């Protein structure tokens, strides 16, 4: 059928990537300005974006497999009701407006509802599912 | 929103990605 | 555009594969096309004399 | 500089291992940088080498492929047509 | 022969003589009555397409006889009842626009003669292609109605078309590229045959289903309607085609039954749900608004919304009344929007309720066609409307007897439309106008009464074109 | 510099006989009235909770009527 | 014929009094009667859409770059007719950089093809500045010379790994080897990274718009056009990946987001520099398919034309502001042309029918090439691609309609008193009526390309 | 009050022109420094993250697919 | 491979943190062609006679004009050959 996660085994893993990402990426975005200083105070710029990279993960697929284990056997709505918890740490990038970091979230996961695979293959003529065979036609 | 111009000088602003500071306003030789 | 290989050799057992269609048969090629291969890059002549070095290092 | 540099060293790193051969593994990055210990090429002897020749068979293949030739004459053209007219300018 | 109307193409070209090219723009559509008319003598029985053309011309350029025959194939069937409501409206708005022509420019004439025909041939298309590249080309001529022409923020109001009509529409592209690379074929007049099993007999229901949500629409958004009814333009087609331009209850009454044959799944818990609420909280959102067009663009998605629980029944009662409501609305709420924008925006040039209030007073015979329409838009115990709602009401009760049994608090919120609307227009003081003009301009009580007269003459239901259950059902 | 050449421009005129406009102004239904037709300023507040939240409750009570009871025997 | 065309002009051009706006009327005659009496090689183009190789190295498939060369042609037309009817002596160089483009939609082997791309951008380096008397080209020019530098070296560095795992260079020699060893599928993305410098996917983003800016309109019609449809035709001529595996869907999600994210701009060359990118990166979408070109191949022409077209009119909207920015760009805000349809209202109704085009209304583009764009897509199944194309298209309207909407509000002051400007009428109206009645002839062009 | 949620339904479209005209100016701002001189620095250390970000992320790719915070976390940008 | 790759990296991140000097960013550009031949040249020593060594004489043909069009087009980078400005 399926088989439940490794919750901690994609966790941890996976907040390696988020940490990696934050330093490869969020603070390689030390271009944009000319306060200049290299490397004590780019993290004085960049505090903000690390951990919206690292925190990512961490709500993301952790609430992944945890769903998994909750609602099981692997279906793409696990999706909608992970990205959620995504959102929430998009909500502690702003903490202005709670109606608004609630608005994120349900926005987040109406994002996330979709986003299950890009490029999808093997599917030779796509879109046309078959009935029991008895010489069928009105598929491919 | 919403800008126009119509008088350019004093040139070079530099906070925009594309300012209305164009670039033949008066040239030299 | 193919001067006097090193490696022209293995063309003609390859093309020869592809002569037939069989690359529609999509695996008779498979051993003409890795012997191309290791015309080209010798792994597996690598990987044995890392063996057989390996086996010397325990002696 | 060094908050990114480091980085891309290290991809670029990465890309000379993407260059190796076929193993679908991280045994390909480190394949190539021991390319060298297993392995010393042997050389051979001269099987049927009629006459001599080192750049010839170049003008040979620069006569197979002769299109290119031709076209890298058009290049060599704008070559000297564009910088008469971009800095020439004319009355 | 072939040129017998391209040389009444030279008699329309020298017809420029005359600089107001208004004239001959009505006797064309006055012509067209009469060759619907002539039209609507053949569709006898046996339930076909009965006419036929290509007009895309696989093997031509402009004509049909061939055998591989890929093109759009455009012809008439049982559609013809709303064709039957279009010929006797197109005039009808151009004649309620006669005088307010206000003069920018005399093309707005040809504007709306051009989507008063691109919506009959909408009626007279067939297939997904064919239907899908008249149900839109309208959409430009509706974005410069609004731009120019019209009162009120017009780049807040002509964005808003282009937004949502367009924004289901293109995702009605999807289900219509889905079924035409799954067939290969869309001949919707002769394909109720398809071996489409579900689960992908779903997803191109979702994406026809959020088109039409969005062309007759329901709770997720209808604020696309109101915000053209608010600044709608020039009182002819300022409300009139684009009412009528919301019978996309076509399509889900064309479309949905061919290849729809298993689609209970998603029939209970999505349409009635997202039609009663919109007949509970759109009904009920005209109390406090203020413009006046905005109260009856209401009143237009509560009517279609208690059509479209009708079509989405299951009985012939329920399709025939979605069907006399498809032609009843269409009769009695271009006449309000033509009261509201020919005789008492253009006496007035506001649309607010506050300062409004007070008719009948110098005004007589304006508040006596305000109140029997009004009525005719509330219910009405005759057939102005009533055996529609009455009908939808009936097969919404049938397929599931609690959202009709809360469905028909729908009388009570049309009732809160108009009868807050009327009493506090006809109170009799009318302290901050002065007093205008005559009500009855003689010619918009022509249009007002041919409209009255056709809303009140379907008493008698007159179902002979539409063997209903032809193709509509299920065991 | 050289710039817009000698093509002559007129004044545009939008062409009626004059309107009495036999109403009165009333500035502050006016402000009432350009007040309501616009909700930009729709910020969201405590009671907008409880109102999207009825929206939602007043679907979801019809949808759980509606899809337990798609037959009544 | 291109090539003897060349080396008469070259030589017309020397021994010249510095005329010079004739010899653009030979080249425009040259090549009308050169595609009127070469249009008859489509007889023999196809039976089965038989291939013709010279020597080995380059590739004339008859169905699909036997019309890519016609459009060629066709755009190159209408540029000629453009700058008939402000110039320097540039039209030898034009064609020279046809001359590569058509080597490149010709180009079977990566030999032909490095030297062809190169020839085609020093092309592009060359024409960015040959009116010098700017600032705007100035910067323009080396700021494209510098990155086309980089990308060059991209495109030389993917097919030198390419030359490296196989000793081989042509994609003929490919021929569906399904082993598929991970390296050649990374070489094929890079080099597919590599040619798409010219389309601005959103990391490559921002560069190009500076440049379209900071060119004359004469010219920034040219380059938005000719190496969008050139290095694109290759790469739809060759399906080097047969998905993306993902790479490129992601860069072409982040660009049909990122690159309509771009929504406000007042400046007009940036606005549609990004619809021209941004139409450019649809079609990167069935770069995304296997057997699949005939969506490509027409939706190049039903957007190239109607992109000349919109370039065409606010050529012709010149005349009509009050006002004018520098000596080489004339037009650069959308607030300059508020007041047009109180002008001559009949190229507003043109401007209307190719901005319609551009959203996609039905009966006259949208439906045509978006439509088998779609079925392309779901052919495959890349259903989550399809409904951000939707959002694409839709995003991409609303700054589309931003220029209708400016257009006809309403004038300050001007009507009618003038004198004409016209025989290059024609151009445009040409493209305008060929934009609103393909629906015509929209199966017959079906029947063609099922026999080619 | 119908109608004060009938507004939250124009909050489900007015910051379709808001929040993509506050998205207009953040992605307008990024690779924006000097934007008139020195327009090769942005983009040359911007390709450079480019190539980086892209072979990383193939690198993401192949050891587990289901993460797929980073292209999320780019969107946060725009 | 090593030697070229190598070359060709560093004259990159050279291209990328040249915050000085446009002609060294230019010339880094300018070796990443000369990068490319050590890695083209010895896969065709590695493999046999004139395969890739032919499209070796063809970049170096060509990187000749990639330097002229450079110089001629930074000529340009200004007004022309020299006057009043600012
Ligand atoms: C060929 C295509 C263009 C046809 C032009 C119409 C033929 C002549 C009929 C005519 O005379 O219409 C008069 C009107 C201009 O009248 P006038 O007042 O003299 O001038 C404007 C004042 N400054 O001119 C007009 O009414 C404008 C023509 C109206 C149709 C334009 C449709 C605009 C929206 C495009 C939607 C998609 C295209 C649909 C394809 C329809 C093809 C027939």
């Amino acid at each position: 059928h399926f088989h439940p996660y490794n919750t901690l085994g994609l966790a941890t893993q996976s907040a390696m990537v988020g940490l990696g990402a934050g330093v490869v990426a969020a603070a390689a975005r030390n271009s944009l300005a000319t306060g200049p200083r290299n490397i004590l105070t780019t993290f004085s710029k960049s505090g903000g974006v690390v951990t919206i990279f690292t925190g990512a993960s961490i709500a993301y697929v952790f609430t992944y497999c945890s769903a998994a284990n909750l609602r099981e056997r692997k279906d793409g709505w696990n999706h909608m009701w992970a990205g959620a918890a995504t959102g929430a740490v998009l909500g502690a990038r702003t903490k202005l407006v709670p109606a608004f970091i609630g608005w994120t979230v349900l926005c987040g996961a109406a994002c996330g509802l979709f986003g299950w695979t890009g490029a999808r293959f093997n599917a030779d003529r796509k879109a046309s599912l078959e009935q029991s065979p008895k010489g069928f036609v009105q598929e491919d | 929103d919403l800008l126009f111009r119509t008088s350019h000088m004093v040139e070079d602003l530099e906070t925009y990605d594309e300012d209305s500071p164009i670039n033949t306003s008066d040239a030299n030789t | 555009t193919g001067g006097r290989n090193r490696c022209f050799s293995e063309w003609q057992s390859f093309m020869h594969c592809t002569a037939k269609t069989d690359a529609k048969s999509r695996a008779q090629c498979l051993p003409n096309f890795e012997d191309y291969m290791e015309c080209l890059h010798h792994t597996k002549e690598k990987a044995r004399l890392r063996e057989i070095e390996s086996v010397l290092k325990q002696k | 500089l060094p908050l990114v540099l480091i980085s891309l060293i290290v991809l670029t790193i990465s890309g000379l291992m993407i260059y190796s051969n076929d193993s679908i593994l991280i045994n390909k990055l480190l394949e190539a940088f021991g390319n060298d210990y297993n392995t010393i090429i042997t050389q051979d002897w001269f099987n049927i080498e009629n006459t001599t020749l080192l750049t010839t068979i170049g003008n040979v293949l620069l006569t197979n492929n002769a299109f290119i030739l031709l076209v890298l004459a058009i290049v060599l053209l704008l070559g000297i047509i564009g910088p008469i007219s971009i800095t020439m300018k004319h009355k | 022969l072939l040129s017998s109307l391209y040389l009444f193409n030279r008699i329309l070209a020298w017809q420029g003589n005359v600089k107001h090219f208004y004239l001959f723009a009505s006797n064309l559509l006055l012509l067209f009555i009469v060759v619907l008319y002539i039209n609507f003598n053949t569709f006898s029985n046996s339930f076909q397409f009965n006419f036929e053309l290509f007009n895309s011309l696989n093997p031509f350029g402009l004509s049909n006889s061939d055998i591989s025959n890929g093109l759009l194939f455009g012809i008439d069937g049982l559609s013809l009842t709303f064709i039957l409501l279009t010929v006797l409206l197109i005039p009808l708005t151009l004649l309620g626009n006669w005088y307010n022509i206000n003069f920018n420019s005399n093309l707005y004439y040809t504007l709306v003669l051009a989507i008063g025909l691109v919506i009959l041939l909408n009626f007279w298309a067939l297939d997904y292609i064919s239907f899908y590249i008249l149900f839109e080309a309208t959409l430009p001529l509706l974005f410069i109605l609004i731009h120019i022409y019209g009162s009120s923020d017009s780049e807040r109001a002509s964005f808003y078309v282009l937004m949502f009509t367009l924004s289901g529409s293109l995702f009605m592209l999807l289900s219509i590229v889905v079924i035409s690379i799954v067939l290969n074929t869309t001949n919707f007049i002769n394909h109720n045959l398809f071996v489409l099993s579900l689960d992908l007999q779903t997803i191109i229901w979702l994406g026809l289903f959020i088109a039409i949500m969005v062309k007759t629409p329901l709770f997720p958004i209808h604020v696309w309607l109101p915000v053209v009814h608010s600044e709608s333009p020039l009182a002819g087609s300022m409300i009139l085609a684009g009412l009528i331009l919301k019978l996309a209850l076509y399509a889900i009454l064309r479309l949905l039954l061919p290849l729809l044959c298993e689609a209970q799944i998603l029939y209970t818990p999505m349409i009635y749900i997202i039609s009663l609420l919109t007949i509970i909280l759109t009904s009920l959102a005209t109390l406090r608004q203020i413009d006046l067009k905005v109260i009856i663009a209401y009143s237009s998605i509560s009517h279609m919304g208690i059509a479209i629980l009708g079509v989405c029944s299951n009985t012939s009662l329920g399709i025939y009344g979605s069907i006399v409501l498809g032609v009843a609305h269409g009769f009695v709420s271009p006449a309000l929007f033509l009261i509201v924008g020919g005789i008492l925006y253009d006496r007035y040039h506001i649309r607010i309720v506050n300062y409004y209030k007070g008719l009948t007073t110098y005004m007589p015979q304006l508040a006596t066609y305000i109140i029997i329409l009004s009525f005719a838009n509330i219910g009405t115990p005759l057939t102005g409307n009533f055996t529609g709602e009455f009908l939808s009401l009936q097969g919404g009760f049938i397929r599931n007897p609690i959202i009709g049994g809360i469905s028909c608090i729908s009388v009570l919120l049309a009732a809160i439309y108009q009868l807050k609307l009327t009493n506090k227009l006809t109170g009799g003081i009318s302290s901050i106008y002065m007093h205008r003009t005559n009500d009855v301009t003689i010619r918009e009580k022509f249009i007002m009464n041919i409209l009255i007269i056709s809303t009140l003459i379907i008493g008698i239901c007159p179902q002979i074109m539409y063997n209903l259950l032809y193709w509509t059902v299920n065991n | 510099l050289k710039p817009s050449s000698a093509i002559q421009r007129g004044p545009l005129n939008k062409g009626g006989w004059d309107a009495p406009h036999a109403l009165h102004n009333d500035g502050a239904i006016d402000r009432y009235a350009h007040w309501r037709t616009f909700y930009q300023e729709r910020f969201k507040y405590t009671r907008a909770t409880g109102k999207s939240t009825l929206i939602f409750l007043v679907a979801f009570p019809a949808l759980i009527g509606y899809v337990a009871y798609q037959s009544e025997g | 014929m291109l090539i003897l065309a060349i080396i008469s002009l070259i030589t017309f051009v020397s021994m010249s009094k510095l005329s010079d706006n004739r010899a653009i009327i030979r080249l425009i005659n040259i090549y009308l009667i050169l595609v009127l009496v070469l249009d008859s090689f489509l007889y023999l183009l196809f039976l089965n859409n038989q291939t013709y190789t010279v020597m080995g190295e380059l590739l004339i498939f008859n169905s699909f770059t036997f019309y890519i060369d016609m459009l060629i042609y066709f755009i190159m037309i209408v540029i000629s007719s453009l700058y008939g009817y402000p110039k320097k002596e540039l039209i030898i160089l034009f064609l020279i950089n046809i001359l590569g483009a058509l080597l490149i939609v010709h180009s079977n082997d990566f030999i032909t093809l490095f030297v062809a791309i190169e020839l085609q951008s020093y092309s592009i380096y060359l024409i960015t500045a040959i009116y010098n008397s700017s600032y705007k080209a100035s910067k323009a020019s080396m700021l494209y010379f510098f990155m086309g530098g980089i990308l060059s070296i991209l495109i030389a560095y993917s097919i030198n790994t390419y030359y490296s795992v196989l000793n081989s260079y042509t994609l003929h020699s490919l021929d569906s080897l399904i082993i598929n060893t991970l390296d050649l599928n990374l070489i094929l993305i890079a080099l597919s990274l590599g040619l798409l410098f010219k389309i601005g996917i959103a990391p490559l983003h921002k560069w190009l718009i500076s440049i379209y800016e900071n060119t004359p309109i004469l010219i920034t019609i040219y380059i938005s056009l000719i190496p969008k449809i050139s290095i694109l035709s290759y790469l739809v001529l060759s399906n080097i990946s047969i998905n993306s595996l993902v790479i490129s869907i992601l860069a072409i999600l982040t660009l049909l987001v990122g690159s309509v994210g771009g929504l406000l701009q007042i400046k007009i060359k940036r606005l549609l520099a990004f619809s021209g990118l941004t139409n450019a990166g649809y079609m990167m979408l069935l770069l995304l398919l296997n057997n699949n070109e005939f969506s490509y191949l027409y939706y190049i022409t039903q957007y190239s034309i109607s992109h000349l077209a919109i370039f065409m009119i606010i050529i012709f909207s010149i005349y009509y502001i009050n006002y004018i920015n520098n000596q080489y760009n004339p037009i650069i805000y959308v607030n300059q042309l508020k007041g047009l349809i109180h002008d001559n209202a009949y190229l507003v109704l043109s401007m209307a029918i190719v901005v319609f085009s551009f959203i996609g209304i039905p009966p006259l583009l949208g439906f045509f090439g978006k439509l088998n764009i779609l079925m392309s897509i779901l052919n495959n199944g890349y259903y989550f691609i399809s409904i951000v194309l939707i959002v694409a298209s839709l995003i991409s309207a609303l700054y589309y309609l931003y220029l209708l909407n400016v257009s006809i509000q309403d004038k300050n002051n001007i009507l009618i008193n003038s004198n004409e400007t016209v025989s290059s009428v024609l151009s445009y109206i040409l493209s305008s009526l060929i934009i609103l009645i393909t629906f015509g002839f929209i199966y017959n062009s079906l029947i063609i390309d099922i026999f080619n | 009050i119908a109608h004060h949620v009938d507004k939250g339904s124009l909050y489900r479209l007015g910051p379709v022109g808001i929040n993509r005209l506050l998205n207009k100016a953040s992605y307008n701002v990024i690779n924006l420094s000097s934007n008139t001189r020195s327009s090769l620095s942005m983009n040359s250390m911007l390709i450079l993250i480019t190539i980086v970000s892209l072979l990383l992320l193939v690198l993401v790719m192949n050891v587990n697919f289901i993460i797929v915070i980073p292209v999320l976390i780019s969107i946060l940008y725009i | 491979m090593f030697i070229g790759t190598i070359i060709l990296v560093l004259s990159f991140l050279g291209f990328v943190f040249n915050r000085r000097n446009i002609i060294l960013a230019f010339i880094c550009l300018e070796t990443m062609l000369l990068g490319i031949n050590l890695i083209l040249l010895r896969n065709s020593v590695l493999f046999d006679d004139i395969s890739g060594s032919l499209f070796a004489i063809v970049i170096i043909i060509l990187a000749g004009v990639e330097s002229a069009i450079g110089l001629s087009l930074l000529v340009s980078y200004y007004r022309l050959r020299g006057v009043i400005n600012s």
